[PDB]
């Protein structure tokens, strides 16, 4: 069991530090739609 | 008519490729003068003549 | 004469699950033979905290409860294809020429 | 040539034990994939309360037929057979197979020991039946459909009760009536009206086309066809048209007989030549 | 069997010939004779193409030919492969027809497609690679049906009566494409087909039960719907308790009527040669099961 | 491409090739020299100042 240092953006909000992530790079030029952009219906 | 098989066999220069839109979108909406799109593995590059 | 000034290819970005920020939400375990299991579950033994109250008010004796979680399975797949010519030239290396 | 099926539902000892009894039976899946979900397994996905048997018979024609060959875990492995090779298949239909039968697939009509149910879904497998029994079941269903508008009479009730009952080697069972709540399902209704419409259009058009072709070459066959038509008209006697409408009648005749190709034809799927004594299973040569 | 066929070319092939012949690998090409070695003139449909004789003649020659899949071309040799029943192959559609998954495919002579260019291939001298069309079953039996109805309708009519009706019959619309049937002559073969149609229809009219005859009238008394409106309208300009109730008579008549209906159906239905289950999203090739 | 779940279609590997062509656009500008300058540029007469 070992750890690897890597750099990512962090927001500090209410005594919690949270990682901020943006999965654009996974779905770019791929055939699969990014699931974080969706359709929301209203009647 | 372009010689795509030579393009496949010859050595290439590796570049960061930047299209504003999806590759399939700029190919499908005719941004490029010449295109060749194939699916799977196309044996055409192997028969040197 | 006509001139070909260059031939180019794209160096795509590799992305890895463990090095993504989304991976922080996960605890990742590799199990050698998942294919054997039919169902799999985790056992949670949770302690519920209580407040001692006035002798006339009723209450309960819950010290712990045990709750079972069942793993939800979702396999993924992807193909890749090789031509017969590719396999011939990879496998049957003619001594031949350049 | 193995297809992997995965269950989106919690399996149990009795489900896997129930499923392992079927480790050579024929399971149809809607289309060829490498990894499918259990919802696509079997004929359940197509079942509804408005279309019924004829619709299933049409749909079952262009499914891909597969044999179950393992349960590794939460997943089921299916093997798609290839033409000409010899395979072991389980009999789970209403009848027994002898050596050298031609076997057909029908949508099932009877259904307990087989039924694996999970979450309103249940594995429903077609009948593997020898060709004569498939043809006779089919014709009996169609005739029961044509009797559907005069159930008001006691003799027709008796006739339908006789049609419902079929006996085949050391077996006997009742084919269910295609009429439910006095009404015939939508696809059996359109099958019956296609049969009747093609009959009427033929009786109306045949005389004119016999005349037209006999003007070319008056062969003896056309003589006998014209005589048969005249006799038919004498029987009917007991009691010009535009070009567009002629083309409409011809086209309607042909499009109506296209509606019948599922009913009139009958594919052989397995040829059986080796049988276990139990009659539970046989080895067959695959036709596809 | 002769699992492989060598096709030798007498014309020396240029660079362009070898290139375009390489792109055609996995195309379905027919041979008349099924021999181990053939010459390039026998390859394709060009030996038979003849527009003064009709479409039905070329259809009859084609349905009897032996079909092969093209493989790697080398110096003056093309190496055709015969598919075998029940195995899985990759096939190429040079035709303009669309293939959806699960289609059953038939072979037919090419039709006229709008642009009129049609991509002539390999014009070596005055030989040419005329490939057939690999068409899905619905369009196949639609063209066969329209061709039969043209033959059956237009007999004993003059050209003035014929003209608009056969102009409407020649055009077929299929999956947002538009095709036209080239030369629908009244052949000897077509007259044989028409005679079989007449005999089968006579036997349908004679041997049909009274139930099979009178179902539609009773349903029209009982029911009303758009489908029934159309069915009645087809019978209009020519337009009770059973006195016999006989399940055995019904079974006898129906088992005979299905035979006659299969006879009448074979005039329209072609032989399935391929069944598709994988389509390239550019619709230029498919994975297919070979059938015969 | 991305690996897909059970029962869903899978994405085939696809190669897209394009060619880009150069464009020509020559430029031109004239300048005129009179006969007088051409003759005085070359002929001399006794070399007077």
């Amino acid at each position: 069991h070992s750890l690897t240092p890597l750099s990512m953006d962090v927001i500090r909000l209410g005594e919690k530090t949270v990682i901020m992530e943006n999965l654009r790079r996974v779905y770019k030029n791929t055939d699969t739609k990014d699931p974080l952009e969706r359709n929301v219906d209203l009647t | 008519m372009e010689n795509w098989s030579a393009l496949e066999l010859l050595p290439k220069v590796g570049i960061p490729t930047d299209f504003l839109t999806h590759v399939k979108t700029s190919a499908g909406e005719e941004m490029f003068e010449a295109l060749r799109i194939y699916y799977g593995d196309d044996p055409e590059r192997y028969n040197i003549h | 004469f006509e001139a070909i000034f260059g031939t180019f290819c794209n160096r795509l970005e590799w992305v890895y699950f463990l090095t993504s920020g989304l991976a922080a939400a996960a605890h990742a375990i590799k199990f050698h033979d998942l294919n054997k299991l039919t169902t799999g579950k985790m056992l949670f033994h949770v302690q519920v905290p209580r407040v001692a109250s006035g002798a006339g008010l009723p209450t309960s004796r819950q010290t712990t409860i045990m709750v079972t979680k069942y793993s939800e399975k979702s396999p993924i797949t992807i193909p890749f294809e090789l031509s017969a010519a590719c396999l011939t030239y990879l496998r049957e290396t003619f001594e031949g020429t350049i | 040539a193995n297809i992997f099926c995965t269950f989106d539902h919690k399996l149990s000892i009795a489900d896997v034990g129930k499923l392992t009894k079927l480790v050579a039976a024929v399971v149809p899946i809607p289309q060829r994939l490498h990894l499918i979900k259990h919802y696509q397994l079997g004929l359940h996905q197509f079942v509804d309360h408005t279309r019924g048997y004829v619709r299933l018979r049409g749909l079952l024609r262009n499914m891909t037929l597969t044999l179950m060959r393992r349960v590794e875990g939460n997943q089921i492995l299916l093997h798609v057979p290839t033409h000409g090779l010899l395979y072991t298949v389980l009999n789970t239909g209403p009848v027994t197979w002898e050596k050298g039968d031609a076997l057909c697939v029908l949508p099932p009509l009877f259904h307990r020991e087989n039924l694996l149910t999970l979450g309103q879904w249940e594995l429903v497998l077609p009948w593997i039946v020898p060709m004569p029994l498939a043809l006779e079941i089919n014709q009996r269903l169609l005739i029961m459909g044509l009797f559907s508008l005069d159930r008001s009479y006691e003799e027709v009730k008796a006739a339908v009760q006789q049609l419902q009952t079929i006996t085949f080697r050391d077996a006997t069972f009742t084919i269910p009536d295609p009429v439910i709540d006095q009404h015939l399902l939508i696809d059996m209704k359109t099958a019956c009206l296609s049969m009747s419409m093609v009959a009427n259009l033929a009786s109306e058009l045949t005389m004119t086309y016999v005349r037209k072709l006999a003007l070319e070459d008056s062969s003896m066959l056309l003589v006998k066809c014209q005589e048969l038509l005249m006799r038919l008209d004498r029987e009917r006697s007991v009691g010009h048209v535009s070009p567009d409408d002629e083309i409409a009648r011809l086209s309607a005749l042909f499009v109506m007989l296209r509606q019948l190709d599922d009913l009139i034809r009958e594919q052989v799927v397995f040829t059986v030549c080796d049988v276990s004594p139990d009659n539970k299973s046989a080895t067959c040569i695959f036709k596809g």
